[PDB]
């Protein structure tokens, strides 16, 4: 649901989270950065597995 | 009264602050331009190759 | 002499003007000797033109195998990049100017077409390719003098190309540059229709020693301005549109890289070729370099203003 | 450093002795691991070391007991495994080093991990007692708390390089 | 503008305070009070919060700039992949 | 005993013409008497150069007493070639040299000491492999060995590098080199607990072209999806260019982790242990017991991470019901983990043992975070640079 909010359940109160622009942007930024970098080496090694012509023959 | 020593000593110091930081950016640019030279240089080399 | 080329030998210049080497080979003009009037109001009147396209008459001459741009600049006008032979309508400028320019010893005559596509170039589009081609069969020696204002804003270099287009009947020989450039939807099709019908001139620049001393002395008090760009402050939410355009600029690539059409190529229409990713490429390059502008500006200002020394 | 230096040395010891090295080599490896708080690679070693030659190092027996504790980390028992044997040159000169490492470590534990801390906590963490705890909160600037033991551990060009690299990338 | 204007100005000012020491010029209080306040406020604008938000600038700017550069990175990645598809990808 | 006079011919090839078949001829019978030692006696033409591999393989020609004390002596002796003149020309007889090294691996994994071959021979390995600790033949061998002697740090130089330009070198390499080596890597960064790295390894190995079934592939599946659930918050999704035969063969075989992801969704400890008893075989199969405790760790991961953004501070006994904190006191050791295992922006409100979520690491508001970004930048920039170089190279392809 719409909960942009927090609760100290020790407090028994809700506390609406402020929608972060800056550091949420930082979050997504380095998230996609790590994703892209993993996938960078990933596609490098996929280009390898395809250039290296390796396939797991059934027998 | 007669401050001349300190004040005179002093002008260059401020100048040095700007000089140092500004220079750092300058050289970084210079090196970058140098890269430009090699990049353009290689580009020209390929140009030569095409003929 | 350094002033040996500033010498406008109206004799020699108009001699090679009536020389018609282009009718013998339309690739004779390989050079384009320019005096910096082109850069002058070309630059600041493409930029001061906002986004309004312009047109008209360039001052200049010819030397050896060289077109010469003594002048090129912009109008406070529009319509260029889509006008049926735009440039003509500003020639009234040196319909008068050059005339009594001769009254001061500017015995030059009209040579070319000043213009600017504020924000996206200085050239002749599809209808202006009608302009360019028709006029080079009208007006040769004629050039597509090409430099982009906002490209020269976020680029740091003047990509000048004097594009004597290949007249109808004359194909690009060995040397046709044909500077491919990312065009809006209005004229990209007609550029593909005419992208390989022009070559570039070896655009050199000529000046005096006083010119060099003046530019150095310019820098010698502009450096204070250098550390006051003061570049971030200029485009506060500009880049937002940039960003909101740039991803759409990126969606440009998307637009030409979205498609299911399997088959063998682009095999329906020019897409073409997988596409517009190069468009978004130039987009990302220019926008990150303008970010470079802002950041180096404000950061080096900190480097000098905020703290140097006592 | 002596921790890292000695541990690398003991590594080379195990590497070059045979996976059969000296039992004191074993205890030194394990003590240096715990100096570095190693728990998984230490368990590799334990699963990579001759258990006969391990028990040859009964000091290493106590050291693996202490590693078990650092795997569990109930503190007084950790130091009791510590304070079973205190062997110079294979055990104890870095036994002290590791109790001190735990001092700084559980120290930050008190400070940052504990908003409030029971003095018995860090009294177990390295042995520094509760009155030692009052002295420590007072010396590092940490609020004491009486009647509760909820004592208060008080939490205490270059850019042109990157920018010209932006350019050099775009202006490759 | 301010920067290099007062750059030449303060090179002049160094020669000029050497003169006001002495030169001509005698010992000078104009230099004293005026350039004293000037230089000994320097490096002015070297404050903190202030440069804190300067680094906030730097964070956002480097963020988005490297964002675009990442975009160009994966761009040339796709470029290579498309040349692959031309020469190599048989799908 | 005609196995004597090859030194002159090798001098007539070493510092001379071809060395490839010079090294891969020993022709000679290939299963000889004492002359093998006599080839070991007189075969080293100039020095312990490229051809001294000939002497080595000749010693292999027996395969009697394979990992006997020569397993170290000739080991260093091989290291002699591996040190003296292994040379960048490791690959005259590439696949033969590789399989010979595998013979060393065979004998040693067999008998005595899977400990020290790493640097003793990675000399000539890097004389073969170039940059990223690039997998030639013997890398499966080496990670095999450090899996025997469970010390994986020495290959962590080779391990932590996500290698590229892998030195398969078209011979002196098998697909099972990849298979073994990277299931090794997954195993290790499981024990190393860089589980996402193993997720990467096994996703690549599976999306890699394949047609057969294997507990290479089956256990790649295993540790991969263990990462996806035990490590990760919950089920990883199907990769992009996955292999066909998986869905053909191994995906229908995948009932293990069908029930895995199922019970993970279920949050049932009882069915947890039921599936545990189910696959206790795989639990035992490769010293890989404790996978159940791993899944339970992921359980508490789910519970905690759930409660994280939802709360600020909670009763550990109440959250003993929530996360399964086993009372607030076992939850005391749990909160211990929270501030302990890099688990929470929160501290010990030991007055009430309270644990207030913050998630306030950085706005990159320290320039060191800006340089975090900077090394991000380093990676992505050199990445695009090599993208351009390879794009070139496809342009470098012979067209038409
Ligand atoms: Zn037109």
């Amino acid at each position: 649901g719409l909960i942009s909010a927090r609760v100290d359940s020790h407090s028994k109160i809700l506390y609406a989270r402020d929608v972060d622009q800056r550091s949420t942007t930082f979050e997504k930024s380095l998230l996609m950065g790590k994703e892209f970098q993993r996938r960078a080496k990933a596609m490098m090694l996929r280009a390898a597995v395809l250039r290296n012509q390796i396939h797991v023959k059934s027998p | 009264k007669k401050d001349i020593n300190n004040i005179v000593k002093t002008l260059h110091e401020w100048c040095d602050g700007c000089e140092a930081v500004l220079l750092g950016i300058e050289q970084q640019v210079l090196r970058a331009n140098q890269y430009k030279e090699n990049h353009n240089r290689t580009q020209q080399q390929v140009e030569a190759e095409v003929t | 002499s350094i002033d040996e080329i500033y010498k406008y030998d109206k004799k020699q210049q108009q001699e090679i003007l009536a020389a018609k080497p282009w009718t013998k080979d339309h690739h004779y003009f390989k050079y384009c000797k320019i005096s910096a009037l082109a850069l002058l109001k070309m630059v600041m009147h493409a930029r001061s033109g906002g986004n309004l396209e312009v047109m008209g008459l360039m001052l200049g001459k010819v030397d050896g195998e060289t077109m010469i741009i003594m002048d090129s600049f912009a109008l406070p006008v529009e319509g260029t990049e889509t006008r049926v032979n735009a440039q003509a309508a500003a020639y009234e400028y040196m319909a008068a100017y050059i005339e009594n320019a001769k009254q001061v010893g500017r015995l030059e005559n009209a040579i070319g077409w000043y213009h600017s596509h504020p924000g996206y170039g200085c050239w002749l589009s599809g209808i202006d390719v009608s302009t360019q081609m028709l006029n080079q069969q009208f007006q040769e020696p004629f050039v597509a003098v090409v430099i982009d204002p906002t490209r020269t804003i976020s680029a740091g270099k003047v990509n000048l190309g004097a594009f004597r287009t290949y007249p109808k009947g004359y194909k690009p020989p060995d040397e046709g540059p044909s500077e491919y450039q990312t065009i809006p939807l209005n004229k990209i099709e007609d550029f593909g229709v005419h992208c390989k019908q022009y070559y570039a001139l070896e655009v050199s620049y000529f000046k005096s020693s006083l010119d060099r001393k003046l530019l150095e002395l310019l820098w010698n008090k502009y450096w204070v301005n250098t550390l006051s760009s003061s570049s971030l402050l200029t485009n506060a939410d500009y880049t937002t549109g940039q960003v909101f355009d740039l991803s759409e600029k990126l969606e440009q690539s998307e637009a030409q890289l979205g498609r299911g059409s399997f088959m063998l190529g682009l095999e329906t229409h020019d897409r073409k070729s997988e596409d517009k990713l190069a468009k978004a490429t130039r987009d990302s390059c220019k926008t990150t370099i303008e970010a470079i502008h802002g950041l180096m500006s404000q950061v080096i200002k900190d480097k000098l203003f905020n703290q140097i020394n006592i | 450093f002596s921790f890292k230096k000695l541990l690398d040395q003991c590594e080379n010891q195990e590497l070059e002795a045979p996976g059969i090295a000296t039992p004191p080599v074993y205890g030194q490896l394990l003590a240096l691991y715990l100096l570095h708080n190693d728990m998984n690679n230490a368990r590799y070693l334990w699963k990579r070391i001759p258990p006969a030659i391990k028990s040859a190092n009964s000091e290493l027996g106590g050291i693996w007991s202490v590693g078990q504790r650092i795997w569990q980390r109930d503190f007084p028992g950790i130091y009791t495994t510590i304070n079973a044997h205190q062997w110079s040159e294979t055990v104890q000169p870095i036994m002290e080093a590791l109790r001190d490492a735990t001092r700084r470590r559980a120290f930050a534990l008190v400070s940052q991990a504990y908003t409030s801390i029971i003095a018995d906590d860090f009294a177990a963490f390295v042995g520094l007692p509760v009155e030692e705890a009052v002295k420590g909160i007072l010396e590092q600037g940490w609020q004491a708390d009486s009647t509760t033991r909820m004592v208060l551990p008080r939490k205490p060009e270059q850019q042109l390089a990157r920018l010209t690299d932006y350019v050099a990338f775009l202006e490759n | 503008s301010a920067i290099k204007m007062l750059h030449s100005r303060v090179k002049l000012i160094l020669e000029y305070v050497k003169a006001s020491e002495a030169g001509e010029v005698p010992f000078n209080h104009e230099i004293l009070r005026e350039a004293y306040a000037l230089c000994h406020c320097l490096p002015v604008l070297s404050t903190d919060k202030f440069k804190t938000d300067f680094y906030d600038q730097c964070n956002d700017v480097g963020l988005m700039a490297y964002l675009g550069t990442i975009t160009k990175t994966c761009n040339t990645m796709n470029q290579f992949v498309n040349k692959f598809n031309v020469l190599y990808d048989r799908q | 005993s005609a196995l004597e006079q090859f030194v002159n011919s090798v001098r007539q090839l070493s510092a001379q013409g071809q060395m490839t078949q010079l090294c891969e001829l020993i022709k000679s019978g290939e299963l000889l008497a004492k002359n093998l030692s006599h080839l070991d006696t007189v075969l080293g033409a100039l020095d312990v150069q490229e051809h001294s591999l000939g002497v080595l393989a000749v010693l292999f020609v027996k395969f009697s007493m394979p990992s006997v004390p020569d397993f170290e002596t000739l080991f260093s002796q091989v290291q002699l070639f591996i040190s003296t003149c292994n040379g960048e020309h490791i690959r005259y007889a590439t696949d033969t040299f590789a399989g010979l090294c595998h013979q060393l691996t065979n004998a040693l994994v067999e008998r005595k000491q899977p400990l020290r071959g790493i640097g003793i021979l990675k000399q000539a390995i890097d004389k073969m492999q170039m940059n990223t600790n690039q997998l030639t033949s013997i890398h499966a061998d080496l990670c095999q060995l450090c899996l025997l002697a469970k010390c994986f740090k020495p290959a962590l130089p080779y391990l932590d590098v996500d290698m590229m330009d892998i030195c398969k070198e078209n011979g002196a390499y098998d697909a099972k080199h990849f298979l073994c080596y990277y299931y090794y890597g997954g195993m290790i960064y499981t024990g190393l607990k860089n589980f996402e790295r193993a997720l990467y390894f096994y996703e690549q190995a599976i999306t890699t072209p394949a047609m057969a079934v294997s507990h290479i592939m089956l256990e790649s599946y295993k540790k991969y999806i263990l990462v996806s659930l035990i490590l990760l918050g919950k089920v990883q999704q199907l990769p992009k260019y996955t292999s066909q035969i998986v869905g053909r063969f191994i995906k229908p075989l995948s009932n293990a982790y069908h029930e895995l992801a199922q019970v993970y969704s279920t949050n049932n400890p009882s069915e947890l242990r039921n599936l545990v008893n189910k696959h206790s075989e795989t639990f035992t199969r490769d010293n890989n017991m404790g996978l159940v405790k791993q899944c339970l760790s992921s359980l508490y991961k789910k519970n905690i991470q759930r409660l994280t953004k939802t709360f600020l501070t909670l009763s550990l006994q109440d959250m003993a019901s929530r996360v399964q904190l086993s009372g607030p006191q076992e939850a005391e050791k749990y909160v211990l983990h929270m501030i302990e295992d890099g688990e929470i922006f929160a501290s010990i409100n030991q007055k009430d043992g309270m644990v207030s979520f913050h998630d306030n690491p950085e706005k990159y508001n320290n320039p060191a975070m800006l340089h975090n970004i900077d090394q991000e930048m380093l990676k992505c920039i050199e990445l695009d640079e090599r993208l351009k170089a390879m794009d070139q190279e496809i342009t470098v392809n012979p067209q038409f």
